[PDB]
């Protein structure tokens, strides 16, 4: 009975992890779009006078509101995942019949403030700010790739665990 | 031994579930057109693909 | 342009999938699924020893 | 509307030669403003697309 | 890839020290000291002894202290280390299957 | 598994090499243009007084900035190739399942 229930629990954990990874895929996508916008804003063909860069900044601000929205509106069974709730102690999955046969997991805050891409440090109003914005966006993409890898590793582990159970 | 438990059917059910899961994964890869839809598919290569997309 | 084409080729080879190999694997897995289905249908019928008791 | 953008007939006639001078600048300002508004709409559209994918 | 590898090393240790039959740890080294004795006969002394070795990552030289893939050089050693581990666990599986096949014939004779 | 992964790695190496060759094609082109400019500058129809050769020198300096730019702004997976990074030790490709089945490569500063 414990082994079958542990198989069930492992599948539930896989579902949770898939939810988080699907959440971060769109983060990747809009980060790519933001980098494209910054590289376009960075050129001197665009004028601050006739509002060429302020429209790309409109686009960028909306994408920053979306990257924050995905963070703090993601949930599995009424459980906020990408906010920092689990970064303090972590989610514990019982993958065994007996006591102590557990695995702990942690997910970091994936908002714009944590990744140094919020509008207070990643505007593209100027030509100079886009220079820093490109590097900032690259760092954010690498960080969220790292987090996705960390999730997928636990998923692949749980698969083998289910087979053994 | 005889009635209350039928272990051959359990093993067959396990293998059937595994085959169904593999076929579903293949369907996902064929419909999406991409070999890596999750990080569990391949960790080193997701990052490379994202960096290469940015560079492109 | 040259660099973009080369990196596009690289990214395609990394991430995109070959249709033929996945088609092969999918057909194989379907055939295995059918085989396991038939085997389970047989295994469910295997335990029939009611003719011991009655007659 | 034309009143909000300073291009209505009360301030953008071309009866004279002088009034056309102001009318040109007035029309440029109006074009820039409506471009700004269109950008503001398109940003929300592009956001909603990503939202639909995530949903 | 090192994240993936570390998780798989935690799993290879977990399977070792969370396997049990009737509240009896098997793949830890409990039975490697004296061994499990099966009575396969009516009379006294008609027994067979068996032993199972420790099958953790430390024993097989594949734990993270000696099998990281942070570098390019460490993966070179990791490949050989993993091959040695695969061969060792194949050897142990063979040792178990031999006793299984023996016990089948024993049951027939009994 | 090792052989398939080695095939993948070999294809990746081919992609890298194609990137470097494509980088050097434009080096060839602008070098041809620079030679043409020098052969034209070499004649005595051109005057230093009325700035005939200084315009060809403007052109030449811009092409020299471009030949340096292609060198130190070429990259594959965040890896500078034509700078001298790989001229010290070299890039090692694993083209085999087992350990030691490698090939080393080196690219000079251009």
């Amino acid at each position: 009975s414990g082994l079958n229930m542990a198989s069930k629990n492992s599948s539930d954990a896989i579902s949770l992890i898939q939810t988080a990874e699907g959440g971060l895929n769109e983060t990747h996508a809009i980060l790519q779009r933001m980098r494209e916008l910054a590289v376009q804003s960075r050129n001197d063909t665009n004028d601050e006078a006739t509002n060429d860069r302020s429209n790309l900044n409109d686009e960028l601000k909306q994408l920053q509101e979306e990257i924050t929205r995905i963070s703090s509106q993601m949930e599995f069974n009424n459980k906020k995942l990408l906010d920092g709730s689990q970064s303090t102690n972590g989610l514990t999955f019982q993958i065994g019949a007996n006591a102590g046969q557990t695995i702990t997991m942690k997910i970091s805050t994936m908002s714009a403030t944590k990744l140094g891409v919020d509008a207070a440090k990643a505007s593209i109003s100027k030509g100079t700010a886009a220079s820093k914005a490109i590097k900032s966006i690259d760092d954010a993409i690498n960080t969220v790739s790292k987090t996705r890898s960390a999730l997928g590793a636990v998923q692949n582990r749980l698969e083998h665990t289910i087979n053994n159970l | 031994m005889r009635i209350q438990h039928n272990i051959a059917a359990l093993n067959t059910h396990r293998n059937l579930a595994a085959n169904n899961a593999a076929a579903s994964k293949n369907l996902e890869k064929l419909s999406s057109g991409f070999k890596i839809n999750r990080a569990g598919d391949d960790a080193a290569g997701l990052a490379i693909s994202e960096k290469m997309r940015g560079q492109i | 342009g040259t660099s973009a084409e080369n990196l596009t080729a690289a990214e395609s080879r990394i991430r995109d999938t070959d249709m033929a190999a996945e088609m092969m694997a999918f057909t194989k897995n379907n055939i295995l699924t059918q085989a396991a289905q038939s085997m389970l249908a047989q295994a469910n019928q295997q335990p029939q020893g009611v003719l011991q008791l009655l007659q």
